[PDB]
């Protein structure tokens, strides 16, 4: 999706201001919002790829105006409705329609173990690797309306495969209920010049991006 | 003017009420457990943070065997010090050298190595850093007071997949026979993101 979230190469966002001595959480409400994510993922209410794409789908202005955890809050209020876990009315009123109909999967007994383990996107088997490190590859020019992880700034560009990480779930399909379609993920190295042109580049600098096998074609 | 889109702008006046309303809803339906949520908050508020990565760096500095293991298998490497889990399942460690300066970003969102660095700062997750880091690294780094030599290659890694990156900074000169603990004190968060260098003694 060619949305405002795909920021790479954009101008006009200005200086990178940073807070001195920044707390992990700057407001109490952020603690609630943050801790909700693991809780809801544990329920299997949605997967991480759906979560990401839900954020991509908020209003562009809303996305820019909202502090980080407002993005998460948005997903919870909207993706849970889309998935049929909550109704619009419930979300609007903050009052459950009919009592405690579910049981929390994330309980105090398993928090530490679940957090320490996480959930790797790596898979045992999937599509065979078409490319080897050293191969010149071109990123395909695709413009899906749905979820994807090929940044707009890489599309149509030529780079060098520098790492084959093995097989992983494909977010493009996992976010839209089309299965995992596991395949290889590579780190691809692009020169500054190749990405940004003669003028806007520095001769030494390189940009590396992690791209799925079928995002690519031989250069 | 004011902060608008750099991550530090003011939240809506009613945000805390909105959050409380949703939380009550989710608790009432039986979707979430407040007690478990508190444990999650404590974990990232007090237990997990850049001190973790600092220990990894210090050990790698003093122990070439560990460094080799770490560079060969990041996940297993950091596990030796008891760090693992969410948003660090598949780690890749980036070695800074006299010829290469590494730095990472997530242009698409905020992907970041939680187990070794904790939750990212607001600036890492905001448009200014994300948009400019992949096009003008030197310009961004200069804003953090870091000037990379012109003849040194800068490698910017965009965290677009499920690999998570952490920078192994170069050990500062004049730190002979330092203990892992004294060395670890020099390792800043910025030095492991690549937006700064370890402290000079
Ligand atoms: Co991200």
């Amino acid at each position: 999706m060619n949305g405002i979230h795909d920021t790479g190469g954009a101008h006009g966002y200005g200086p990178v201001y940073r807070e001195p001595n920044e707390p992990v959480f700057r407001y109490d409400w952020e603690k609630t919002v943050m801790s909700l994510l693991p809780a809801l993922l544990a329920n299997g209410n949605f997967n991480l790829d759906e979560f990401r794409h839900s954020i991509q789908r908020m209003g562009p202005a809303h996305y820019l105006e909202g502090t980080y955890y407002e993005h998460w809050l948005h997903v919870f209020e909207n993706l849970l409705v889309e998935k049929g876990v909550l109704t619009a009315t419930e979300v609007a009123t903050g009052k459950a329609a009919s009592g405690k109909t579910a049981t929390p999967v994330l309980t105090p007994a398993i928090v530490d173990g679940l957090l320490s383990t996480g959930a790797s996107a790596a898979r045992e088997e999937g599509a065979r690797a078409r490319f080897a490190v050293g191969d010149k590859v071109r990123v395909l020019n695709k413009n899906p309306v749905g979820h994807t992880r090929m940044p707009r700034y890489t599309r149509g560009k030529v780079g060098t495969v520098v790492i084959d990480h093995g097989v992983f779930v494909t977010p493009d399909t996992a976010a839209h209920g089309k299965g995992e379609h596991p395949q290889h993920v590579y780190t691809v190295s692009f020169t500054s010049v190749e990405l940004w042109g003669q003028d806007a580049s520095s001769p030494k600098d390189t940009i590396r991006v992690d791209l799925w096998d079928d995002y690519l074609e031989p250069a | 003017h004011d902060h608008h889109h750099d991550g530090y702008q003011a939240p809506p006046e009613d945000i805390a009420l909105r959050v409380k309303a949703l939380e009550s809803l989710l608790i009432e339906k039986g979707l979430v457990d407040p007690a478990a949520m508190d444990l999650v908050v404590q974990t990232y508020e007090h237990k997990v943070g850049p001190r973790n990565g600092a220990k990894v760096v210090a050990k790698a500095w003093v122990d070439p065997a560990y460094k080799a293991r770490l560079l060969a298998d990041g996940t297993a490497g950091i596990a030796e010090l008891g760090f693992s889990g969410v948003q660090g399942e598949d780690m890749v460690i980036l070695e800074n050298t006299p010829a290469v300066h590494n730095v990472f970003v997530c242009t698409l969102c905020s992907c970041y190595p939680w187990p070794t660095l904790g939750l990212p700062p607001a600036w890492y997750k905001a448009a200014p850093y994300r948009s400019r880091m992949v096009s003008d690294p030197r310009g961004v780094l200069a804003e953090f007071g870091l000037v990379i030599p012109a003849n040194k290659e800068i490698r910017v890694w965009d965290t677009t997949a499920e690999l998570r990156y952490m920078v192994l900074p170069e050990r500062p000169a004049g730190t002979e026979a330092y203990s892992e603990e004294q060395l670890a004190e020099l390792v800043t968060r910025d030095s492991m993101i690549g937006t700064g260098l370890p402290t000079q003694p």
